[PDB]
């Protein structure tokens, strides 16, 4: 119901970030947590999902290798790290709920976190 | 445990207690079979295995020998020559949470019916259409496991009912699991006919000055015939004489 | 899983005389002031067993095949208890039905589950120089669990692991049958002060487990632990330890049971023309005279089949190589 | 992977009555596997209309799709000043979830 | 005797969709035997369902009991206006039939 | 498959009275016939069984030394008997087979016959 995440990160290029969206009690349980790039002027770019309960991550084919997905069962906290700060990198990293099961069958995004915005500095 | 991670644990080399389980008849549902519920349990058996796991109502019908279901097929497979117990019971108050319990999954679908006591604990997204799923939850490509959702207020058959498989193998000579024992009390002094561990005989009991060793149960003197015989419930070793005879 | 047995010379093995060993109580049944013949299957006095030497002191780690015909003596000479388990199966490769007995530093797991074990005949302590502690830090049990028949685990216990330097100390003497599918494994101890032999003397082996497991066993295995003073293909050290292997064949024996209830003397019914007498006689103390003893008669050592007279000739020929048919 | 085109790119111009907000797709999209958002200015996208027309929670019944195939409709009843976010389209087919490039963008 | 107790009395105000109609016992039904019988107005009534789950014919199989132990389930996929008739349980224990009191009775 | 039985009885209060189901051909030899009172405005109340084949009537302790079951082997009709027309004895009287077998073990009522009600009057 609420998915508050990280604020602002003064990341130096080529400086890892975590993130740190934080899931309301029960958010983890049944659904899946949803990551999307959003460059300053542009359109949304999905990252990819965690799905919680079993540790499943998988990215699209353009963010492969270059972001990595963890979440913690305990605190019900998700994770976004990112391997360095390339140049295009800078982007308000979103977080959004996801219906994963098959009987609800819902995959799209129910609720959003306000937005984490890493640059070459604040 | 979950149905799809269905949790075994070995009984073995200890004595089984499986009056207790009659005389509570704490469970909804006593179906045993090979081995009769009706006080045939008390038996001999080299393997135990127990298995947990907590289903719906509805469909624990379907966890029986030679029977055919989702559960069946996905979850748990019984061989069609069980000679175990399937014991089921209520756990509403225990496994019923307030706006759901979504804490149990199930296997809707998978690509093959499921093999005899064999797991799947994989996540791979089941291929329902000929676009390849790639790990992502879509269209044609569902995520084989679902949750339960047992609800306090809701009907036994959408409640939750943990069952505790047994799987016994019956072989009685090879026995690691001591089955459970009826008592008598020991009665000296008389001609009475005395069945220790399946040796039948006649004669009186008296108190006995021999030390057996500990992995001795009877003894036999000069001639090969019994003399001396431990008792195994209270390790008390009792002299056998026969019980006076003669011509007249 | 495979070991690390790297640098390992190459000798011959080595066979020692084993001295009126390998006796055990043949039944669960209590006799006192008795001599009590019985037949089935025992060790043979002044027999032959096999010697293994994995003694740090290269280093020889003896990890070698042996069959497992009609059952095992095994006798184990140490005093840092190098010696960890046995495998019994017939293939080893995850395809049929095997056994595994592993006396970690903890408890004891005798468990019929079938894992992968091309040898798995190595176990590890780690031996801390910052402390000192000896611990075992490395298990090799399976790649994968493939079938699984029977477990077993001991309550936990504590054990010294430390490597003490001088002469043996303790024996731990084991016999292993398997009939009627039913494993039976008898153990006994027995505290000695020898540097290299098998002791003499006479120790009944009493009963202490008998293995429900009703599988075929042709083959079995020794897992030793070793000590640093998972590794793979790596440098090791043996630690002194010694074990002998003797095979059991079926014997008439004659034993002497003390007014106590244990096996005070026994003796053999083919050993040597004297113990056949004791034997047939009923008693240990024999007098002078003499007695007729037993049947000498030679095995025929072939058979001659010269019954057929000269052969005919069936003219089956004059049918196949006929010119016209 | 299924791209997506949204054809009115501006309509953030004031405008009233009905809209006729649009995407389409190389390859149709099944099932009506698709999702409208809100995203208003300076804030996170908000769900607008999952599968074709269903309705979300809080968002008036105003909001309605008359899509199938390549779904293609984001019919309003009226326009409201406040309600002038760039509205994003969303496939899950499948496909590594893509979005198009928005339609109220200023 | 087995005292059973419909517990939905009154169903009979024409009603749609599923009306599971249940049965409680004091001591457990054995060996899962009971019955659900029509009951039609001014006639006699007709075996719906016996043992748990079992089929009787002449019947759809719009009807699916669901029980065990206290058996209690009768479930009608649509209600039927003409099929809004009490419908009664007779338990099979060894205790002699004791029906129960009537589940759609006006 | 048809068990027509007898319509109405005009009864005084006392006088006995004799019921007529009548089994259909096959009826009597593999099954049990049962008899369940259902007094009007209440609910259906087991009175016994009559096994034809064997003569066993065994009744439940309400209906004892009030009720008899005959049925006759020849002609294949069910009868029952009331002692006498008490006050609270007017009911339908309803006539039902039952699946008796040990390996059929249905034991449940099949087909039922239209029903005799017996009152003070007709
Ligand atoms: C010796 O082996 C036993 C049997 O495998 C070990 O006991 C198990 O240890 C694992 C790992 O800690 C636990 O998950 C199990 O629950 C233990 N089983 C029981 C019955 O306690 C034991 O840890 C081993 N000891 C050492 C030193 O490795
Ligand atoms: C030892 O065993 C071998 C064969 O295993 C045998 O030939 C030999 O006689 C035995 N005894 C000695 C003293 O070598
Ligand atoms: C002390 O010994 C234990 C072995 O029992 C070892 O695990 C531990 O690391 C040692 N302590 C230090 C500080 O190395
Ligand atoms: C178990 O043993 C069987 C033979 O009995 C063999 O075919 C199989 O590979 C083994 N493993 C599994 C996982 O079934
Ligand atoms: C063990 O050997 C016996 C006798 O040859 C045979 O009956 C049985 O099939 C064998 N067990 C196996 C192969 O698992
Ligand atoms: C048993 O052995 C003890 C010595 O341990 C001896 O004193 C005793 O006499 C023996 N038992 C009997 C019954 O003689």
């Amino acid at each position: 119901v609420q998915l508050v995440q990280s604020g602002a990160e003064v990341k130096k290029p080529g400086s890892s970030v975590k993130v740190s969206c934080k899931a309301s009690g029960g958010t983890f349980n049944t659904y899946a947590i949803n990551w999307v790039r959003q460059a300053p002027g542009q359109g949304l770019e999905w990252m990819g999902r965690i799905i919680p309960m079993f540790g499943i991550a998988n990215y699209a084919q353009k963010f492969q290798g270059t972001v990595t997905f963890t979440a913690d069962k305990s605190t019900s906290t998700a994770y976004m790290e990112l391997s360095s700060l390339r140049y295009e990198d800078t982007a308000v990293y979103y977080c959004a709920r996801s219906a994963y099961y098959s009987e609800s069958s819902g995959y799209y995004l129910d609720y959003w976190g306000q937005g984490t915005l890493v640059t070459v500095s604040s | 445990a979950s149905v799809y991670a269905w949790n075994r644990k070995r009984i073995s080399n200890c004595v089984a207690d499986y009056s207790v389980l009659y005389n509570s008849a704490s469970f909804s549902t006593f179906k045993c079979y090979g081995v009769s519920p009706t006080k045939l349990n008390d038996l001999c058996f080299t393997n135990v295995y127990a298995d947990s796991f907590v289903i719906r109502g509805d469909e624990v019908r379907q966890i029986a020998p030679g029977q055919t279901g989702k559960i069946a097929d996905y979850n748990y497979k019984l061989p069609d020559d069980f000679t175990g117990c399937v014991i089921a019971w209520n756990s509403n108050n225990l496994d019923s949470k307030v706006g759901g319990n979504y804490n149990y999954l199930y296997r809707l679908f998978r690509k093959s019916n499921l093999k005899p006591f064999e797991r799947d604990i994989s996540t791979e997204i089941y291929q329902a259409g000929s676009t390849p799923c790639n790990g992502v939850e879509g269209f044609n490509c569902y995520f084989p496991l679902q949750s339960y959702g047992f609800q306090p207020t809701n009907g036994v058959g959408y409640q939750p009912y943990r069952v505790v498989v047994l799987s016994f193998e019956l072989l009685h000579a090879p026995a690691t699991v001591c089955g459970p024992k009826k008592s008598t009390n020991l009665v000296k002094n008389k001609c009475v006919n005395f069945n220790f561990n399946g040796l039948t005989g006649t004669g009186v009991l008296t108190e006995s000055n021999k030390k057996f060793l500990p992995f001795q149960q009877f003894g036999r003197d000069i001639a090969d015939t019994t003399d001396a015989v431990r008792d195994p419930q209270t390790l008390e070793i009792l002299d056998i004489t026969p019980c006076s005879f003669g011509g007249v | 899983q495979c070991v690390n047995l790297t640098t390992r010379t190459q000798l011959p093995p080595a066979y020692t005389n084993s001295f009126t060993r390998g006796v055990y109580y043949p039944d669960k049944v209590f006799r006192s002031s008795v001599l009590h013949s019985t037949q089935d299957l025992f060790l043979p006095f002044f027999s032959n067993v096999t010697w293994f030497h994995a003694i740090h002191v290269t280093k020889r780690f003896d990890n070698p095949v042996l069959p497992f015909n009609d059952g095992v003596y095994f006798a184990s000479t140490e005093k840092s208890n190098i010696i960890r388990g046995w495998i019994f199966g017939t293939t080893l490769d995850s395809k049929t039905q095997s056994l595994l007995i592993v006396n970690n530093a903890t408890n004891v797991v005798i468990k019929v589950c079938e894992f992968q074990f091309c040898n798995d005949p190595f176990l590890g302590v780690y031996y801390h120089k910052n402390n000192k502690s000896w611990m075992e830090s490395e298990f090799r049990v399976y790649s994968s669990a493939n079938n699984c028949t029977f477990e077993y685990v001991s309550q936990p216990f504590l054990m010294d692991l430390e490597g003490k330097q001088g002469n043996f100390k303790n024996l731990r003497e084991f016999v292993f049958k398997n009939i009627d599918g039913y494993f039976k494994i008898y153990s006994k101890h027995t505290p000695i002060n020898l540097v290299r032999d098998l002791p003499q003397g006479f120790s009944a082996l009493e009963p202490l487990v008998d293995l429900p497991i009703g599988i075929n066993i042709t083959r079995f295995q020794t897992l030793l632990a070793l000590h640093r003073s998972g590794d793979s293909s790596s440098g090791w050290t043996a630690g002194a330890a010694a074990y002998y292997v003797g095979y059991l064949q079926p014997r008439t024996f004659l034993l002497k049971y003390n007014e106590n209830g244990t096996i005070t003397d026994a003796v053999d019914c083919a050993l040597d023309p004297l113990s056949e007498t004791k034997c047939t006689l009923k008693s240990f103390t024999v007098e002078k005279g003499i007695y007729q003893t037993s049947n000498f008669r030679v095995q025929p050592t072939e058979s001659i089949v010269r019954f057929p007279n000269i052969a005919n000739l069936c003219p089956f020929g004059e049918v196949f190589n006929a010119t016209r048919f | 992977e299924i791209v997506l085109t949204q054809s009115p790119g501006t309509l953030s111009l004031s405008p009233g009555e009905r809209a006729t907000l649009s995407c389409r797709a190389s390859q149709s999209v099944s099932g009506s596997y698709l999702a409208w958002y809100q995203q208003k200015p300076g804030q996170a996208p908000s769900l607008l209309i999952y599968g074709a027309s269903s309705r979300a929670t809080g968002i008036p019944d105003r909001f309605s799709g008359s899509g199938s195939g390549t779904d293609f409709t984001l019919t309003i009843s009226r326009l409201e000043p406040e309600d002038f976010a760039v509205y994003y389209c969303q496939q899950y087919v499948n496909s590594p979830r893509t979005f198009g490039q928005g339609t109220k963008l200023e």
